[PDB]
């Protein structure tokens, strides 16, 4: 459409954590397109011009000492009393998955459905054997709705009177699930 | 046009536990008034900026009128307007004050004299008060009406006192023809009042002819 | 496990639009409407349990404004490179023949942050059904876009989903049907 | 929850 030159200013407060809030990082970052050009870390606790755009604002906000103090307290007043606000639905969402064998599309599909969070395991299984073997996973789509979904399938020519099994293991499962599909 | 309201409908001062000041500085004295100036620069698309000098006590410099859309803003952007409204200071943003429409065009939209808009004030369903408020423009909006109006009732009539109001409910209506329209006059039940979401009614920038219009207040103190 | 909550916004000129908005391990909390200046959540459940003041959020947009000025400015004058999305259309789960799914469009690797994006049932608009999510930041500092559509599979229907970005020098249709 | 330019 346009061709009107745009200019886009783009502003990111990380707040990293570790092992629940044990090891908090904070990162205030700057950046100009998609170019960063000056950050504040805890583990630093100074500003550094992460580019040469940045070094007239590095020089001048670390000199103010007001602003300093507030963005070292940031890993206590901003990241840790954030992550225990969120923390009753986003740490602790647990959606289970629901999985679903198919020949295919001779590929044995397994399609492991909306859940949450990302942490999933999903093995083929011959016959009650292992199979890292021709596997081709399409990774761990997202879906944009705080679902995830992804698709292993088994590379075969299945024989008679052979089970085939995808186990999924998740963290909103106490027992794996299970879905055996012979032929 | 509008449905007239019913009792339940209108909140009630009753149930507004802040302070009531902060409804009071709305509509007392000092409120956004610049004949004949023009956008010089915007926030966001769907506000225009002016830099309305004040020499009165100068609170302020530059003010920040929000819209409903980014249509209105087009509409009054490049233009001369007259601007009057109520203001607030807690929570301006932009890159002093702000408010919402209360812009209006500027030439075309003027007379030499006064006009005079009626104003019946029921209080309890009785008529024991009527006056008169005036305006020098063709079309004005509901806003500068309204706010002149309600500046006279805080003076004559204690509408807002500093800690709450000598009335319970109570509500603004303005008729035309066909359309009558009203606002709910009183703070929404809370420990806290917010100005800039309260003032947020007149982004429409609602417009009347100040040669049909007529107001109407209606009050019931709290018995 | 590592989490990453981050608190993201940007100003765009000449547009002057922006954003502001939480974000969890990748997914979007909520982002704030300037226009009414209220918080809308991702998920309606996540107001119950908790709040955010939305209007503070403007202070940092106006200064996110206030920096570009200053910043594009000490760049003399440095435009932005357009980088057209990557645009993938998939189901929201396996397809089965009049069994209720749901459509995705993902725009994905792009800047700036502004798009249309139309979906095409049969050559023709979709005003209803569809919804949205606002640009959510990337790794890299580029954007993604979600876009979805609910609807019942069947032979009978073909979908596109188009997009129109400055990166692109003509409208894209990512196509989905059943074969 | 709080914010943090």
């Amino acid at each position: 459409g346009d061709t009107r030159p745009r200019f886009l200013e783009q502003v990111k407060h990380e707040c990293h954590f570790f092992n629940g809030t044990e090891r908090v990082r904070f990162l205030d970052r700057y950046f100009y397109h998609q170019e960063e050009y000056v950050r504040f870390d805890s583990d630093v606790g100074e500003y550094r011009a992460v580019t040469e755009l940045g070094r007239p604002d590095a020089e001048y906000w670390n000199s103010q000492k007001d602003l300093l103090e507030q963005k070292r307290a940031a890993v206590d007043t901003y990241c840790r009393h954030n992550y225990g606000v969120g923390e009753s639905f986003t740490v602790q969402r647990r959606v289970y998955p629901e999985v679903t064998v198919y020949p295919a599309k001779n590929l044995l599909v397994c399609s492991v459905n909306g859940f949450y969070p990302g942490s999933i395991e999903v093995r083929w299984f011959r016959n009650g054997q292992e199979e890292k073997t021709g596997v081709v996973s399409t990774g761990l789509i997202q879906n944009g709705d705080w679902t995830f979904q992804t698709l292993v399938m088994l590379e075969t020519v299945p024989r008679s009177g052979e089970v085939y099994t995808c186990q999924v293991e998740h963290p909103s499962l106490t027992s794996p699930l299970t879905v055996e599909w012979r032929a | 046009s509008q449905p007239d309201p019913k009792p339940d409908e209108l909140h009630k001062s009753s149930k507004f536990t802040g302070l009531m000041e902060n409804m009071k500085v709305l509509y007392d004295d000092n409120h956004v008034s610049a004949i004949n100036v023009k956008s010089i620069d915007q926030f966001l698309y769907f506000d225009l900026i002016y830099s309305i000098k004040d020499t009165k006590l100068g609170n302020y410099d530059n003010v920040r009128v929000e819209f409903k859309n980014k249509d209105l803003a087009d509409k009054y952007k490049d233009k001369y307007v007259d601007v009057f409204g109520a203001n607030y200071y807690y929570q301006c943003y932009f890159s002093k004050t702000c408010m919402y429409g209360g812009v209006t065009e500027h030439n075309g939209n003027q007379l030499d004299k006064y006009r005079s808009i009626t104003v019946r004030v029921f209080e309890d369903g009785k008529n024991l008060l009527s006056f008169d408020v005036q305006t020098n423009k063709k079309k004005v909006t509901a806003q500068e009406l309204d706010y002149l109006t309600r500046h006279y009732l805080v003076k004559n009539k204690k509408l807002y006192e500093f800690n709450n109001s000598p009335y319970e409910t109570g509500y603004i209506k303005f008729i035309e023809n066909e359309n009558s329209f009203w606002y709910d006059m009183m703070p929404a039940p809370g420990d806290k009042f917010d100005q800039s979401k309260y003032l947020m009614m007149y982004n429409d920038n609602k417009m009347v002819d100040s040669k049909d219009v007529k107001i109407e207040v209606y009050l019931t103190t709290k018995k | 496990e590592e989490h990453v909550i981050i608190q993201a916004e940007f100003y765009l000129n000449p547009d002057q639009s922006g954003e502001f908005m939480f974000d969890f391990d990748g997914d979007e909390i909520f982002h704030v409407d300037m226009a009414k200046k209220e918080t809308v959540w991702r998920l309606e459940e996540f107001g119950r349990f908790a709040s955010f003041e939305a209007q503070g959020a403007l202070a940092n947009i106006a200064v996110d404004k206030a920096n570009l000025e200053i910043m594009t400015k000490r760049s003399n004058y440095t435009p932005i490179t357009n980088v057209p999305p990557e645009v993938t259309v998939l189901t929201n789960s396996p397809v089965e023949l009049r069994e209720p799914n749901v459509l995705i469009c993902f725009i994905d690797k792009f800047t700036p942050p502004v798009v249309n994006v139309t979906w095409l049932r049969n050559g023709k608009p979709v005003t209803t059904g569809v919804s949205e999510t606002v640009f959510l930041p990337r790794e890299d500092h580029l954007f993604r876009k979600f876009h979805y559509l609910p609807f019942l599979p069947s032979t009978e229907d073909v979908y596109d989903c188009r997009v129109e970005h400055w990166g692109l020098d003509e409208p894209l249709l990512k196509h989905w049907e059943f074969d | 929850a709080r914010a943090x330019s």
